[PDB]
């Protein structure tokens, strides 16, 4: 067996493994502990997961949120800094929301800054916001759009319909089988 | 300096004299405390009043027409 | 070890039919039973060949097919209440066919379906079909607009709605997409920020006249 | 048997447990201290669960709150800070309320923080509240919905009934048989 | 037997038992002291078990007061907070009032802060209250939100009856006969 | 050990064909399948000569072979619902051929095609094409423009089309275009910004938009 | 076997060995630890690995992003830079949202810096964007890209479709096959 990747975290084992087996090729996981976790595939299929690596750009980039560029630790913050963190408190509130409705199996909420204006002397200008969303299959998607709109619009002092914009896809197949092994 | 304007009454002058000076009463209401100018707007007057209720006239005439004696001290 | 042993507790969940072509079809009523059944399969606890199915994907299945050899048969929806005989729709003004070519129809179907011993074809009204749309409509006391071309009826719900009238809009057309499709009549429920919910009119020397339908709306002041 | 995932919370692993069971995969939590609890499957149904805890994100991020961006530990504070720790608390007191009604499982509560402007000269602008919940199945939504409209309108000096959006579901159905074993 | 819960406090593991029994489900309650308290059922309800601590999202974290966010035992204190613990006082005290009316199981009850603005300057906006309560079986509730209206008009110097919102419930059947052991 | 032991447990997910040229061709119904069958072959784990094939993959190439030898023949799609019996769509009216020519035409498709045991034409009405595209838009209540040339109909949906028509519209489109193609008819959406928001306007024949007061905007 | 290159990470050896394969060379991949991978062929394909390892000037550079021209760990920060960061976090964090839409494996994203001024005196200028992205096989581009440019157009409080382009690509067929060893 050939090593693809070492010093991997939990998260992002599961992920190589999942995009792996959906094309057909076999792999293994090992743990090592405090050298994190190892990927191993036979020889006839190496290219092919080499391939696949690059194309995924694997492994996973950690998830980006506002919060991590103004750390609450400092002796030190303007308002900008402060109005910063309270809106990407905001979006993680909403998004972790959308996740109950029925049917949601996941969404992702952004909302438009203003905090870089000063708001010297000046008026504020009025909420954007987008959203995605998928769904579970057998879902009238058409139908479903008007439930979220309405719910996003009273979450904000101003907002109006035609500034929210909301885009939902479908789960794609299952993948039930497991793959073949190499003669 | 504008020679094309024309007047019938004592009004009418007023409020075109009055109409001149917005350019600096907009100036004094950028730099200054609305609530202190809307205090000093109550003074001038409510030694006169029997009354306790100020909604009597709705905002969008007084919020834009504060008195320039009003504001100078606010500023 | 039969395959009804090995589905469950729930005997009762699921039903299983022997087909024509020597392969069980296990008769499921939704997506969450479809793959509680599908994972025993996949994993291989039975041996020989079986299948699942539902009336959604027989549904597109069946469509799928009659878009190539019947491209302009007008129909509603096949109905598996008793899997062994469906029910098939058909509009009666819309097509125009004779006892035998309903016949070879009839028998062309039930070779796509080997676990269907026969399928009924009966005829419905496209009257009766719109009438109860806009009855439905009316009874929930939604604000709407109709509009008729020649394939088909579309009701709008635009505007300011309110919660209430979401919900209702919402029970109602999933109720009766269930019934008869979405093939003739067609619902449009849209967001706006209008008060007037649709409604529009112009006014003049006489009063105000009812304007046409349109795209264009005015976006309420108030 | 394999290894999918290791060091969970109790909280965690049963909603991982709860998931996997309700695909027909039957999963085991083993307890190891200090070292958290770790979930395991038979190679049979491994690559379905590797499709489930790709698919629903799992396992799940912890419950965000406002007041986790402000703590009360900081050294100096803001009139931002304190309106904003005031607004967060007030959220959750409603929730908790809300869950005492008649039928209701769960909710979940938004208020506008119109606080991101200090109202630094500027007057106040009224409040917009949003609402979730979850019921019993047999209940009248579309009569139970007049209740919360009016339970929360009081709540706040200038709430107008047009201002409250309330999105209610009903309970899934019941996930009582428990899964097969792998022939 | 299966660990579903460990390290509960008392008043956790009484409601995750009294939620358990009211779907007959045979629960034991396991005391590890300095460790707390632990949950288990046997394997035919394991399953169920799971799928109900999952819909009632147990175990209740607790219950939130406004004067968490302030506390008063500090060094320094500002106007914004004393006004906060103060309302969040007077909160607790009138549902300790209510509950003693003849009848009434647990009551809720709600005001307006209009601390989130200083009322300096300002001048001060009118009082808004809310309250939810449970009432013994057999209770006309339409004669007796009467009183509750009379009763909480007078607790504040200025309040119209139009802003007072009530909403009552009847207690559900009581859950006296014990849940089956498995066979 | 066949090939269809292979390919996996779901065994009807795949269909093996056998080919005059002594090779096995496995039909798939999509992309994701495309290359989960691909895989077993790219590995070498058969030793005959086989091959992997699809509706999409195989149209392209045999537009691509007409394209040589038929440079001017007016065509639809052709639809491979049962593998073993193709049914090709031309244009009734965009063709003159005569019987013999439509013969020799559908043997030598048959020897392109050499997992088919024949290939049956069929003539396709025009007006109709063009009849059900406008027909679905008007059920989709769309906006929309019809701009008609010798060979093709084409259909412009611009403005400010909101999230619920974009839906509707792309799930049309991707429907009507699996059965007849992108060949006569054409659709194109363009979003585009809205100037009449705010702004007072007079309409009609001698329409034109204040931008503010004194100031005129005349379109063209 | 000759030395190609040496003290590599993992994420420049997997792309090294991707571009390697993919023009019929078959290379090896070693780990020394602290001392990195190593890449060594045959020397029948040495001069052709040499003229690639050129021609595309690899291994690849690490991945810039703005923010690391600012660090927080700063005693003093501008105006300019804490809106830099700000900009810099929010392209990452759309890029991560396209990569959950419905078919595509890739992309990226580029903002307007007015920042570049401190719109100092000055009114602020309307925002631009760009984005890439790739698509699966067989994916009807001309009409995703509406979807993209209503997605964007709302995470601001001035966007016009005018001012944003995208540009969208195919993945190129799949290396599957291994290459053939020097006789």
């Amino acid at each position: 067996d050939k090593d693809l990747l070492k010093g991997l975290d939990q998260e992002q084992a599961n992920e190589v493994i999942a995009v792996l087996q959906m094309h057909n090729i076999e792999a293994n996981k090992i743990d090592s502990g405090k050298l994190g976790y190892s990927i191993t595939v036979a020889e006839p299929d190496f290219t092919a997961a080499v391939y696949w690596i690059k194309t995924y750009q694997l492994p996973p980039r950690p998830r980006v949120e506002i919060a991590q560029m103004f750390p609450a630790d400092s002796l030190v913050s303007s308002p900008r800094a402060e109005k910063a963190r309270l809106y990407s408190a905001i979006e993680q509130r909403l998004e972790q929301s959308l996740q109950t409705m029925e049917g949601v199996l996941s969404a992702r909420v952004h909302i438009s800054y203003d905090i870089d204006a000063g708001e010297n002397g000046r008026p504020p200008k009025p909420v954007h916001l987008s959203a995605l969303a998928v769904y579970e299959r057998g879902s009238p998607l058409a139908h479903q759009i008007s439930d979220i709109k309405r719910f996003l619009k009273n979450s904000f002092a101003d907002v109006d319909y035609d500034n929210i914009s909301v885009v939902l896809s479908e789960r794609s197949d299952a993948q039930l089988q497991a793959p073949g092994t190499p003669v | 300096e504008d020679e094309d304007v024309t007047f019938n009454d004592i009004s009418s002058l007023s409020k075109h004299v009055d109409e001149g000076l917005d350019g600096y009463r907009d100036y004094l209401i950028k730099y200054s405390d609305r609530e202190l100018v809307q205090f000093f707007e109550n003074a001038q007057l409510k030694r006169q009043y029997g009354e306790e209720t100020e909604t009597v006239k709705r905002d969008k005439d007084e919020i834009e027409k504060p008195s320039i004696f009003a504001l100078l001290p606010a500023y | 070890a039969e395959l009804d042993s090995l589905l469950g507790q729930e005997k009762e969940r699921f039903q299983v039919l022997p087909g024509r072509d020597k392969m069980l079809y296990v008769a499921a009523q939704n997506e969450r039973d479809t793959l509680w059944a599908r994972q025993v399969l996949a994993r291989g606890d039975y041996d020989k060949n079986a299948r699942v199915i539902n009336e959604n994907e027989e549904n597109k299945r069946i469509s799928i097919w009659l878009d190539t050899y019947y491209p302009q048969l007008a129909y509603y929806r096949i109905h598996f209440d008793e899997p062994r005989k469906p029910v098939f729709w058909l509009s009666r003004q819309r097509n125009t066919m004779s006892k035998k070519e309903l016949e070879v129809l009839s028998q062309k179907l039930r070779a796509l379906m080997p676990y269907a011993d026969s399928v009924n074809i009966t005829l419905m009204d496209d009257v009766t079909a719109a009438g109860q749309a806009e009855a439905g409509l009316k009874q929930q006391a939604l604000p709407y607009s109709r509009r008729n071309h020649k394939g088909g009826v579309t009701f709008v719900i635009q505007g300011a709605l309110d919660d209430v009238e979401i919900l209702r809009a919402r029970q109602f057309v999933d109720s009766y997409y269930r019934t008869w499709g979405g093939r003739y009549v067609q619902f449009a429920i849209e967001l706006k920020d209008d008060w007037l919910k649709g409604r529009s009119f112009q006014y003049g020397a006489e009063g105000y006249i009812k304007m046409s339908p349109g795209h264009w709306y005015f976006p309420s002041p108030l």
